[PDB]
Formats: structure tokens, C-alpha cells, sequence
DNA sequence: AGTCTGACGCGGCG
DNA sequence: CGCCGCGTCAGACTGCA
RNA sequence: GCAGUCUGA
């Protein structure tokens, strides 16, 4: 099972790149902090807010107070390796947070659609370009890592062109700052850090698509037995398929099973349960 | 008559594959490649965006995870009827004409 | 139409509706199961035959 | 998908 | 190189989902 | 309902 580790080690190093990527925001430190007072309120609880750190809720009281004195911390570094070292230190505490699946799944999906607040932007000003102008994208790539609020005179014929959409491009200036100054931070580090993590659940479903493949003899070998229960073979394997799949991201890789070994507790799970189904 | 609410889209194959193909004809997209994005043996990026992706490039297997690393979520491909729908939605027909 | 014997004489078309409808189901499965995208493009793929 | 498969045609055409 | 076509009508008998 | 075969003009 040595892959399996070269594999799990790769899945591990993917989460942690994407929990330091997202560690980066600032106003996650607010949404966090109000999280954990609407569960000192007994309106919230821990154990659905925090699974555990890198239980106690005296711990995660300490925690939390120093990360209230981080983002004090981060508010007064308006200056820009000032802000890098502040960051990088607010990622040390914020990287000893074990959250809870739902409560991480729902900070990942705000940060996507926070991002796509600037890319429906981002997009539409180039739909806008890309009709009339046969212009100089290549060099649009260097106008927009940038920042058309300094950029009229591009001394060519389609300079007038530009003047067909130059409203509706400042139009497209003014929602860019709106969101630009919503979130408190520079689009292009928001975009960087979007793609920290993107690349970091890439990495591991590309190590998981590796996975499925290297572990299809238990699923094959545990249907090619269960074929007899009024079920064809070419089904039940994909009910094992999917029980391997949910043992996946629960393995605590470190326990020194081989995963195979695991994901039989599930395949019977979910194959017994699935004749029963069909 | 009855109807069947397909769970993903379906390319019809009257318009892909009798020749000359309407389907890739209307892209300007070669045959070859059309049947292996709708059969899931290819990309196409739907959006190239702020990237070096031509909006009718395929790409293959491994170079969708590869541009990822290189730009990440900067530009947009799928794969199968989903993309080829998304690719005819997008296009601008009075335009296109006007153009060529 | 049923047939003398029991079995009924269908005509193809049956099949091949049917062909789709089992397809297309199992994917119906897969979308509300969040399968793994290289399950799910195999199941596509075979819809598109259908 | 394994076949202890077939192919065992032609002529025109895009 | 892939795709399109290659007469009409009738009778009989099997076998088959 | 179809396929196959044979046959007829």
C-alpha cells in the first residue's frame, strides 16, 4: 500500500494548500468570529462549528481571542510586506483550525462566488472588446494585470472604437471598484489565491482519479460475489465505486490499514442497502 | 406523444453526423474533433477569458489539468454535449454573418 | 402485441426507448449521488450512444 | 464485451 | 475515405422476440 | 410485425 501513501500524502499536502489559500482572507476572521459568539450565546454549537485543531470549548475560546487580536492586527497593517508578514501569521493560527465539513464547505463556496463577483466582470468586458475592436489583447493581459481609467489614448484607429463602449467600460470601472473595495483586498491577490486553492482540488482529484483506478479490484472482487442477488455485475460495481468514494475522504490514512480494507465497511454499506433499492 | 427529460444534454446526431455536418459547419469546427468532445475524449474551452485559449481550441485529456496549473479558473472548458451546447448558445449568429 | 406463446412481439423502437430510460435513469442516480466525474462521464457517454 | 466474429461488393461523389 | 444507392409483384415454408 | 430460404412472371 505504499501508493496508497504516495497518494494520501499528496491528498494531504492539496488540503492543506487549499486551507492556507483560504486561510489569506481577512473577512473570514470576521465570519469565524461571529460564529463562535453565536455559539457562546447557545444559539450556535462548536461541535457543528468545529471539529477539532492542529474536545474543548476553552481552547477554541483562546483560539478565537487570538484571532481577534490577529485581525486587529491585520486592520493596522495597511502597508506591502507589512501586511505579508500579518498574513502569513494569521494563516499560523488560522491552519490550526480542524472545521467542521459543512462549515469549510460553505467558507470554500463563498470565496467562489465572491470570485465570481469579478469574473461576470472580468468576462463581460472582454465580450464587450472581442466584437469591434481587433484589438491588442495581447497586451490587454498586461492592461488588466494592471488594474481604461488612465487607458484612452491608445494612439490607433480602433482608439475610436474603444469610444463605442467607453461608458459602459467606466460603467464596468465603477462595479469593479464597488467590489474591489467590498471585499477589503486587491482583486488580482484575491484571483492568486483562488487559484492557490483551485490547483490545491485539482492536485487531489487528480491523485483521487489515480485512486479509483488503483483500487478497483475490491470493488470488481466484491460484486463479481454479489452478482446473484437479482442485480447485474455492471451496477453493482458502481455501488462499491461510490462506497469506495465516501470512504475516501473520511480515511485517516495514518491508522496504518491498507484503504482497501476500509472501504468494504461501506461497499457491503452500500451494496446490501442498494438490493435493497433495486 | 411522450417525452423524456434527458439528465444531461444530447447532441442529436442527424445534425452531427450526416454531412457536411450542420453542427460542426456552424462552429467552423472540424468533424473529428466535435466527435471527440461530445464522446468525452476531449475538451473544448467554452471561454478562453484572460488566457492564450482560442474560444474553439480542444484540448485533450491531461491539458485540461495542465492549464489548470497554468490559469487556474481564468478560463472554462467541459466536455461532452454540455459544451458543444454551450459553445452554440454563446456564438452571435447576425454578427457572425455580418463578419464573414 | 401479445403473442400465442406469451412472449410479445415488440417492435425495436421498444427496446431502444428502453435502452435510453434505463441509461438515463442511472445517470439520474449519479447526478443525486455526486459520483466521481470518471464514472459519470462513462454513464454520459453511454446516454449520448443510446 | 469476448467473439474459437468478418471480409468474402461496386461505382460515384463530396 | 466515408456515405449513398443497387426493379416490381406474388406464393410457400420455417423461426422468433 | 420481422428475418431467412425457395419459387413464379
Amino acid at each position: 500500500r505504499e501508493g496508497e501513501i504516495d497518494i494520501a500524502k499528496r491528498i494531504e499536502d492539496g488540503i492543506n494548500q487549499v486551507q492556507c489559500s483560504v486561510a489569506e482572507y481577512p473577512e473570514a476572521i470576521t465570519y469565524l468570529l461571529e460564529q463562535y459568539d453565536r455559539v457562546e450565546a447557545e444559539e450556535a454549537r462548536l461541535s457543528d462549528l468545529i471539529t477539532g485543531f492542529v474536545i474543548d470549548p476553552e481552547l477554541a475560546r483562546e483560539k478565537f481571542a487570538e484571532l481577534r487580536a490577529q485581525y486587529v492586527v491585520t486592520r493596522d497593517t495597511i502597508k506591502h510586506a507589512t501586511a505579508q508578514e500579518e498574513i502569513l501569521k494569521l494563516s499560523e493560527v488560522f491552519k490550526q483550525f480542524r472545521l467542521v465539513p459543512k462549515q469549510f464547505d460553505y467558507l470554500v463556496n463563498s470565496m467562489r462566488v465572491m470570485m465570481d463577483r469579478v469574473r461576470t466582470q472580468e468576462r463581460l468586458i472582454m465580450k464587450l472588446c472581442v466584437e469591434q475592436c481587433k484589438m491588442p489583447k495581447k497586451n490587454f493581459i498586461t492592461l488588466f494585470t494592471g488594474n481604461f481609467n488612465a487607458a484612452i489614448a491608445m494612439n490607433k484607429p480602433w482608439s475610436e472604437k474603444l469610444h463605442d463602449v467607453s461608458e459602459e467600460v467606466h460603467r464596468a470601472l465603477q462595479k469593479l471598484q464597488q467590489i474591489e473595495e467590498e471585499t477589503g483586498l486587491t482583486i488580482e491577490q484575491v484571483k492568486d489565491i483562488n487559484r492557490r486553492m483551485s490547483i490545491g482540488e485539482a492536485k487531489a482529484r487528480r491523485a483521487k482519479k489515480e485512486m479509483v483506478e488503483a483500487n478497483l479490484r475490491l470493488v470488481i472482487s466484491i460484486a463479481k460475489k454479489y452478482t446473484n442477488r437479482g442485480l447485474q455485475f455492471l451496477d453493482l460495481i458502481q455501488e462499491g465505486n461510490i462506497g469506495l468514494m465516501k470512504a475516501v475522504d473520511k480515511f485517516e490514512y495514518r491508522r496504518g490499514y491498507k484503504f482497501s480494507t476500509y472501504a468494504t465497511w461501506w461497499i457491503r454499506q452500500a451494496i446490501t442497502r442498494s438490493i435493497a433499492d433495486q | 406523444m411522450g417525452h423524456i427529460e434527458l439528465a444531461s444534454p444530447t447532441a442529436h446526431i442527424w445534425f452531427l453526423k450526416s454531412l457536411p455536418s450542420r453542427i460542426g459547419l456552424l462552429l467552423d469546427m472540424p468533424l473529428r474533433d466535435i466527435e471527440r468532445v461530445l464522446y468525452f475524449e476531449s475538451y473544448v474551452v467554452i471561454e478562453g477569458g484572460m488566457t492564450n485559449l482560442e474560444r474553439q481550441q480542444i484540448l485533450t485529456e491531461e491539458q485540461y489539468l495542465d492549464a489548470l496549473e497554468e490559469f487556474g479558473d481564468e478560463f472554462d472548458a467541459k466536455m461532452g454535449a454540455e459544451a458543444i451546447q454551450a459553445l452554440l448558445k454563446s456564438m452571435d449568429l447576425e454578427q457572425e454573418c455580418e463578419q464573414l | 402485441v401479445p403473442l400465442d406463446g406469451g412472449r410479445f412481439a415488440t417492435s425495436d423502437l421498444n427496446d431502444l426507448y428502453r435502452r435510453v430510460i434505463n441509461r438515463n435513469n442511472r445517470l439520474k442516480r449519479l447526478l443525486d449521488l455526486a459520483a466521481p466525474d470518471i464514472i459519470v462521464r462513462n454513464e454520459k457517454r453511454m446516454l449520448q450512444e443510446a
